[PDB]
């Protein structure tokens, strides 16, 4: 199996397929151990955001790829943005203050 | 003059209670109807859980009705229906609220282990707080007569008390009552009076509850939250998209359970509001209020009390909390079955054409439109979709120096993901270098690996300079090489040595390379003879460089040609003069330590190519006649069955103890099993005769099977012994041993009986394999959970103290030395010399300089070395104190990640640990880390004194020992059970043995010393690795022991409050800043405390980190009560938020941003 | 989108109010059809091929 | 058919949190793909399309670029008709349609928008 | 497990100290469980279903 | 006493956390889904001190608690009901008469009737 | 340097700082003012930057300084526009 970019679930903007392509490979805890040990900060960086579940990020970075610019331009993955609202949906309040 | 009011960069996140007005701030409207979607138009209702006016528009830019359509009105709301026409993702972020009539209690702050709302108020949970808010027993709210302030009254008691006084102590019941209770509570005045009363003439009979609540009460008031927010009056609503009802296939919608919940809470709430306007029968309204309570509690967190069912599913409903309580798929990915690729290099891998085509799709597109070919972007897609020849060449361009990193399923350590340079291969399978095939623990049984494409620019450089296989020559666990040649190649180089006498031999001498012409051109053999040739050696010394040394040595044909592969330096010839076994790797290691990376890397490709080729040339096979049985087999078996026969006859005529004759006859067969095993080995080993010149001589068998065993290549004694010898004593499901060992062997036939016996061994073998394989990872998770936050920082501090390293000696009564445990170790300070001078202060023991520690003779067997156990560092680890041991040869690069690499190496060999005064196995490793007291703990002398009995069994009691000397006594308690070891009157030292049994690490650390307890843990945990025979460096054990001793307990008087057990992090940093601040008397002396992996990991600064592993419902709750904030340095919590890792490639980023957050 | 409206205007509109959802053989595989089959709804215009 | 449509309203219906293949662990709502989002490929091409049109109207005259731009309404939101464009350019209706057709005549050799079609 | 009745072992450490504590169990084909077990103090208890 | 002594002395530490043990050694109506989480929370995690927070914290249903208050029967007969109904009509009549006492209620009704005939 | 990259860490310790600086340089090539120092020979900018570090030119301080001169070139040369805007709001 191999996947560049395909569909995503409504609930969590994560790659999935089987209707035309194949849902991309799964990372996980065992692998994020390894990356942290090496010191692959940007690889783990992308592998947690733009490469996976960053709505604007993946589109922004894909355009940068076809333009041959690379870089990244990341953002809060919805797999954490959802948590803010689900926690905020409860009587508890979490706010991400600046400095 | 900043004060920006946008979504910029954040340095921390805060967690606290939300005021009803706090909830109102998020409110983009009020849900008022349980209605979801229309039954006919399938359109969002007015003010339902899915409003368009409240939350967001369905379609992207067109409003609900349709008055406005295109981008003309993206900022203005509709006229007929207040629908802000922006995006549809707005529907994914908008909040919204419901405003209840009577107050409702938050399920979390109510019933979550400690009742927060209760303990804050000092009141029973499921006892009093339940009967008081479920409308059962009314509570008081402060009275100036007869009644106290928080007593519980019945209806009868209520009216009686009301009739006596009344109209001046009014005290309601239910939810709003607890509100007035929490509201009326003065945290300030109570924090004073609680401090006054709970300090007046009370020993340790009160201090418990005293210290606890006063710390808690002080926390909450300072947190900023008002206890009013505990029970909410305004409950906020989750954004619609995060709980949608999307039409599947041909009708049949699919919704989340929250819609069921939110719909119930609204219905119950409105009926409540409607009843608070109609006739209000106390029983009817109160019940509806309890039902709103049920509804809200179920929506927030089911848990817990029955579980609200409905939804037709016999299964419960997924509430909010259950959706955040307890994997990460990714784009640009793929996987396939792996296959060996001998023709590859060490930094290369076979990546399939069609696979790589779809993987670099975004790169191929860009390069196509870049060059020409494709007029536009969509032209490229149609161009690669129609794989048009030219496209493949462009593909050959984009994957040029674009590293792709590989990954296997069970990733135990760092070498699970390694980078390679993509090589196009016409096939649908992924090929891999046969050297790094061992690091992955991968076989070609059908195992399949995954591939990832480093998109980011530096993500490519991270892959090339770190995760690239060529940088991972050595194992992170033990300094030895990891890509060392395995089975096929090693038998290859073993066949390239192995001096055979004569047989097309003779000593016809030449000069290296010319011999190659000799081998191909036949005439001469290859394993002869020996024979002499000219060896041009190269060595260096002092001023390095190279010093030639031509000579005439007696090698073989194999050793001559094989010499060509060897690099410039090295001792030469002598490395080839031996053979191919374990030194095959030894040769590789030494080359790395004396040459460097590149010479070693190319050397590996060469030694790999050599082995395969010559091994293929050799053609060692395994016919049925290769595994020869000894002739004395039937002889030895009869003799053993003769001996056991005599024993059974003795048991028949009494004589010998029949109760344990089972044990002694087992020894007979066990001796018998060894006799056949030795006989088979001595025969199959040497044998042969040859015929040298005048014939008659002996070497060692060229029996293929033997060659494989005498050269690694999966061939051990036990397996061989089963091949031709015999399968010895077999286990019985009971755990006992059968008294009739499998006399036969695999070379011979096997009876149906003895196979049905051996079937048990295999079953319990595979099964036990299945348990310890998952139990291994179960350990690694705990190791990492506690250790994955510390990284080598502040460069290299001062300090000289550190454990005195000495050779692990069981030689006290068994003789077993190991003295390589100091290398790449930084010296403590000039560790003497039988005379003077020698070793420096911070000089790290080189690989060549530890070999210099043999020139100082066997006299010097003790050296103080800086370790992670010590090191007066603060929140990190000194580089010097660590070492160097990596795949890299130097000291660890500043800002590495010691923790994870440490844990990985420790929990990696867990796969090869057998679970069970010797427990032994993986479980033994666990207990040492958990720091658990033994089932029969020994006892130690806290203070050195004179031993005497303290009232023979006068309690209670049970014996009593009292070592008193100099000043003050001690009364230890002996429970009669178990003897003693020191008579009365005798004197003891500070921590002497008076139980001669298992030692408790807690006592050792507490009394003996930190160096002692760490030395105990390391030398005891290693002892279970010796038996399993798995090499693993002591550093990493020390690393986990480091933060295994993270916190301590202060005992005196300081700015820190006594009984509190706090970590030496804040402790040391605060005691250093008090000696020279105002006075050292405003600070106390602390005391190191041993806590296990779990107990240590349980404590951590980030509340986000904790919510990862431990019970989220608890951690998020308690961290909410006090206005806590993560800010924001941990690894784990900085991963889920999805930003740069505060270490490695990052680190620099965090340091800059860490210092940046000093202005305010 | 305006640009697309222009684009079809330059090459011919034919902007059918219909989409596309034809069963296509997934990329990679390839073989020969050995049997087709059609189960029509009870009350639906049966096809020529059906 | 009335009865048929009635059965399309029955049942709650199903909730997403339902286990399906009984993996580790399945949920029906986890298979639900998003369709309101566009493929990054599709988004990239739309941008390149903007560049394509923005560059093709450059090889045109002002009294032809503005004509093509304003008629089919591009880079100006509200699109106008033959009259509202015929009034701002004196000559009404047929004259402006003449130019509008001439611009379309020009785009019969460039391949950019051709392949962008499909 | 076959219907009927059988006396189970439960041998070994079940409350430290180590002392048997035998127990019987009746397993119906279509019905409720009927247990009988001892305790450290040698009392007799029953678990219905 | 009973629960406290039995729980503590037994659990030391029950090794593999023998849950199915002391839960039978507890009073009241069993087989509940409420008392469950209150034992899984204390045993591990915050050991030693958690076991002292438990007893001090130990020193239910909507419908069952509803029938409880409804338990106060106070049922009626044909005599009882009609009595209550008589008091209802009695209360109502006094209200209307009290309303009839109000002249502006008549005059407003008069004013609003002329509004009705004026359509 | 398509096989270590080890010769580069020698010129600047800490393989991590190496990745940061080489990527910095590699970013300079891939987009913007290219101008490599070592001959390309058909190598990606990923490795071209590394070839330079190994060669001995282009380090961390080197890049920062050339950025300083770059700013002094963009700013000081085109100040006639800035000062013109400075008199805008007086
Ligand atoms: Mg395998
Ligand atoms: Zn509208
Ligand atoms: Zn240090």
């Amino acid at each position: 199996h191999a996947r560049s970019t395909g569909s995503y679930s409504l609930v969590t903007q994560q790659p999935l397929g089987g209707k035309a392509q194949f849902g991309g490979q799964r990372f996980g805890e065992m692998e994020v151990w390894a990356l942290e040990a090496y010191g692959a900060a940007y690889t783990l960086q992308e592998m947690l955001t733009v490469k996976s579940d960053d709505v604007n990020g993946r589109t922004k970075m894909y355009k940068n790829i076809v333009d041959g610019n690379h870089q990244m331009e990341p953002g809060m993955p919805e797999s954490f943005n959802v948590l803010l609202k689900e926690i905020r949906s409860l009587g508890i309040n979490i706010e991400l203050e600046d400095e | 003059l900043k004060a920006q009011t946008k979504t910029e960069e954040f340095d921390a996140i805060k967690i606290a209670l939300a005021s009803p007005d706090m909830i109102r701030s998020w409110s983009f409207g009020e849900v008022k109807k349980p209605e979801t979607i229309n039954y006919r138009t399938f359109k969002p209702e007015r003010d339902g859980l899915f409003c368009a006016r409240i939350f967001g528009p369905v379609k992207d830019y067109e409003c609900l009705c349709g008055k406005y359509k295109r981008l003309k009105h993206r900022g203005v709301i509709c006229e007929k229906c207040g629908v802000e026409v922006t995006q549809t993702k707005v529907r994914r972020e908008r909040m919204g609220h419901i405003e209840l009539a009577s107050p409702t209690a938050h399920i979390w702050f109510l019933k979550s282990l400690p009742s927060r709302i209760g303990l804050l108020l000092d009141m029973p949970l499921r006892d009093i707080e339940r009967v008081l808010y479920f409308e059962s027993y009314v509570v008081i709210e402060g009275g100036m007569t007869n009644l106290e302030r928080q007593q519980i009254l019945t209806e009868e008691q209520y009216l009686d008390a009301l009739e006596e006084f009344g109209d001046e102590f009014d005290a309601k019941m239910g939810a709003e009552a607890i509100q007035a209770l929490l509201k009326s509570m003065d945290l300030e005045q109570e924090c004073e009076q609680l401090r006054e009363e709970l300090n007046e003439t009370n020993s340790e009979t009160k201090r418990k509850k005293l210290t606890k609540r006063i710390k808690l009460l002080e926390a909450f008031v300072q947190s900023g939250n008002k206890p009013e927010w505990m029970i909410l009056t305004v409950l906020p609503v989750l954004p619609p998209d995060l709980r949608p009802l999307v039409p599947l296939d041909g009708g049949r919608f699919a919704t989340s359970d929250l819609n069921d919940l939110y719909r119930r809470v609204i219905n119950r709430n409105n009926r409540l509001k409607r009843l608070l306007d109609l006739a209000a029968p106390d029983i009817i309204v109160r019940n509806e209020k309890r039902m709103l309570q049920e509804a809200v509690d179920a929506l927030l967190d089911n848990g817990r009390r029955g579980r609200a069912i409905t939804g037709s599913n016999k299964r419960p409903l997924k509430s909010l909390a259950d959706m955040i309580k307890g994997g990460k798929r990714v784009d640009y990915s793929g996987r396939s079955v792996i296959t060996v690729g001998p023709y590859l290099r060490l930094h290369q891998c076979g990546l399939p054409k069609k696979m790589a085509l779809e993987l670099f799709k975004p790169f191929i597109y860009g390069k196509l439109e870049l060059r020409g070919l494709a007029t536009t972007i969509k032209a490229a897609k149609k161009m690669v979709e129609r794989e048009e020849a030219v496209v493949w060449d462009i593909l050959d361009e984009v994957i040029r120096e674009h590293p792709v990193l590989l990954n296997r399923a069970p990733t135990l350590h760092r070498l699970g993901i390694q980078a390679f340079e993509p090589v196009l291969i016409e096939g649908k399978a992924i090929q891999l270098h046969p050297l790094v095939c061992a690091a992955y623990n991968a076989d070609f049984d059908g195992d399949q690996m995954a591939v990832h494409v480093p998109l980011t620019l530096e993500a490519q450089l991270e892959a090339r300079a770190l995760m690239m296989s060529t940088n991972n020559i050595l194992s992170p666990a033990n300094g030895e090489p990891i890509i060392v040649p395995s089975q096929d190649v090693v038998l290859g180089l073993y066949y390239m040595t192995r001096d055979c006498v004569n047989a097309k031999g003779e000593g016809m001498v030449l000069t290296g390379p010319k011999e190659a012409e000799r081998l191909y051109r036949s005439g001469l053999a290859s394993l002869h003879a020996r024979v002499k040739v000219r060896i041009t050696e190269y060595e260096k010394d002092a001023n390095g460089e190279l010093v030639a040394k031509t000579s005439l040595k007696d090698t073989t044909v194999g050793r001559a040609i094989l010499w060509m592969i060897v690099p410039k330096g090295l001792p030469y010839s002598i490395v080839n003069q031996a053979l191919g076994k374990k030194a095959i790797s030894k040769m590789l290691n030494t080359c790395y330590r004396i040459l460097g990376l590149k010479p070693t890397v190319i050397f590996a490709d060469q030694i790999m190519y050599t082995g395969f080729a010559y091994a293929a040339r050799s053609g060692a096979s395994v016919g049925i006649d290769d595994m020869v049985i000894p002739e004395k087999k039937h002889e030895i078996i009869s003799e053993a069955e003769a001996e056991v026969a005599e024993i059974q006859e003795q048991f028949q005529s009494g004589l010998v103890t029949a109760g344990e004759r089972y044990n002694k006859v087992i020894d007979i067969w066990a001796a018998a099993n060894d006799r056949v095993s030795k006989a088979m080995m001595d025969n199959l080993q040497t044998e042969t005769v040859i015929n040298r010149d005048g014939q008659e001589e002996k070497q060692v068998s060229f029996n293929s099977i033997y060659m494989m065993a005498d050269s690694g290549a999966r061939g051990s004694a036990a397996q061989i012994r089963q091949l031709a010898g015999m399968r010895g004593l077999m286990a019985k499901p009971d755990g006992s041993i059968i008294e009739t060992p499998i006399t036969a062997n695999f070379r011979e036939g096997l009876n149906v009986l003895q196979y049905f016996i051996s079937t048990h061994g295999a079953r319990k073998g595979l099964a036990d394999t299945a348990l310890k394989t998952a139990n291994s990872g179960y350990l690694t998770r705990r190791l990492v959970d506690v250790a994955q936050d510390l990284v080598v920082t502040e460069d290299d501090c001062g300090t000289h103290e550190g454990i005195m390293m000495t050779p692990v000696i069981e030689g006290g009564d068994v003789k077993e030395p190991l003295r390589d445990r100091v290398l790449g170790r930084v010296t403590a300070e000039d560790v003497l010399k039988p005379g003077t001078a020698d070793i420096l202060v911070p000089r790290n023991t080189l690989l060549h300089e530890q070999w210099c520690d043999l020139l100082e003779e066997n006299s010097v067997d003790a050296v103080k070395v800086r370790s992670v156990v010590s090191c007066d560092t603060d929140f990190g680890v000194c580089a010097h104190c660590y070492g160097r041991d990596l795949a890299r040869g130097h000291i660890i690069n500043k800002g590495e990640a010691i923790g994870v690499i440490a844990a990985q190496s420790i929990g990696e060999p867990g796969t090869q640990l057998t679970m069970r005064d010797i427990t032994g196995g993986l479980p033994r490793v666990a207990d040492l880390f958990e720091a658990r007291r033994p089932k029969e703990p020994a006892i130690l002398a806290e203070i050195s004194g004179i031993v005497s009995f303290g009232k023979e069994t006068k309690g209670k009691r049970r014996l009593v020992i009292t070592p008193v000397d100099g000043s003050d006594p001690y009364e230890e308690m002996i429970p009669k059970w178990r003897q003693l070891n020191v008579f009365e009157g005798e004197r003891v030292e500070r921590g002497d043995v008076i139980s001669d049994g298992p030692e408790a690490p807690h006592d050792i650390l507490r009394l003996r010393g930190v160096h002692a307890v760490t030395r105990y843990i390391v030398n005891e945990v290693q002892d279970v690795y010796r038996l399993q025979g798995v090499k693993i460096n002591d550093k990493h054990i020390e690393v986990i022991v480091r933060q295994m001793l993270r916190k301590a307990t202060i005992v005196n008087a300081g700015s820190s409050d006594f009984l509190e057990g706090e970590q030496v992090e804040y402790s040391r940093v605060k005691i250093a800043n008090r000696e020279l601040e105002a006075n050292g008397k405003v600070g106390a002396t602390y005391s190191r405390d041993l806590l296990g992996i779990t107990k240590a990991s349980l404590a951590t600064e980030s509340f986000i980190s904790a919510a990862s592993f431990q019970e989220t419902t608890r951690v998020l709750t308690e961290a909410a009560v006090a206005g806590k904030r993560d800010e924001l340095r941990g690894l784990k919590e900085n991963v889920i938020v999805g930003r740069l890792i505060p270490a490695g490639t990052g680190y620099a980023y965090h340091q800059d941003r860490m210092r940046r957050r000093a202005a305010g | 989108t305006p640009e697309e409206k222009l684009l079809r205007a330059i090459f011919g509109e034919k902007a059918s109010d219909v989409k596309d959802s034809s069963l296509r053989v997934p990329n990679g595989v390839s073989g020969t059809v050995i049997d087709v089959q059609v189960f029509t709804r009870d009350g639906v215009e049966k096809d020529k091929r059906a | 058919d009335k009865i048929r449509k009635v059965l399309k309203i029955a049942k709650e219906p199903i909730s997403m949190e339902t286990p399906i293949g009984d993996d580790e662990d399945s949920h029906l709502g986890d298979f639900i793909e998003d369709t309101t989002l566009e493929l990054p490929l599709d988004s990239a091409t739309t941008e390149s399309l903007r560049a394509a049109t923005h560059d093709v109207l450059a090889g045109l005259t002002a009294r032809e670029a503005k004509v093509l731009r304003m008629r089919f309404g591009i880079d100006m939101n509200t699109d106008y008709t033959l009259e509202e464009v015929g009034k701002q350019f004196d000559v009404t209706r047929e004259r402006i349609r003449q130019i509008e057709a001439k611009a379309l005549r020009k785009l019969r050799h460039p391949s950019r928008s051709e392949v962008l079609r499909s | 497990r076959s219907p009927g009745v059988f006396f189970d072992s439960d041998k070994g450490k079940t409350h430290s100290s180590g002392k048997v504590l035998y127990n019987a169990r009746i397993i119906p084909y279509r019905g409720s469980w009927l247990d009988f077990e001892f305790d450290p103090k040698d009392n007799l208890f029953v678990r219905i279903d | 006493q009973s629960q406290l002594k039995l729980l503590v002395t037994r659990g030391k530490e029950q090794g593999y956390l023998t849950y199915a043990e002391v839960n039978d050694h507890l009073p009241e109506d069993i087989v509940d889904s409420d008392q469950i989480e209150d034992i899984i929370q204390m045993i591990n995690d915050m050991g030693i001190q958690v076991m002292e927070e438990a007893p001090d914290a130990d020193d239910t249903d909507p419908v069952r608690m509803y029938m409880r208050e409804m338990g106060t029967v106070e049922l009626l007969t044909r005599e009882g009901e009609i009595d209550i109904a008589k008091r209802i009509e009695d209360g109502i009549n006094q209200v209307q008469c009290s309303v009839a006492e109000y002249p502006e209620a008549i005059t407003y009704l008069l004013e609003q009737y002329d509004r009705v005939e004026a359509e | 340097a398509r096989v270590t990259v080890q010769d580069a860490v020698e010129k600047i310790g800490n393989r991590f700082d190496l990745v940061l600086v080489a990527a910095r340089r590699a970013r300079q090539m891939q987009v913007g003012g290219k101008d490599p120092l070592v001959p390309e020979e058909n190598d990606k900018t990923t490795v071209i930057a590394l070839r330079e570090i190994e060669e001995g030119l282009i380090n961390n301080q080197i890049l920062d300084v050339r950025e300083r001169q770059e700013q002094q070139e963009q700013e000081a040369a085109e100040l006639q526009a800035v000062t013109a805007i400075a008199e805008g709001r007086r």
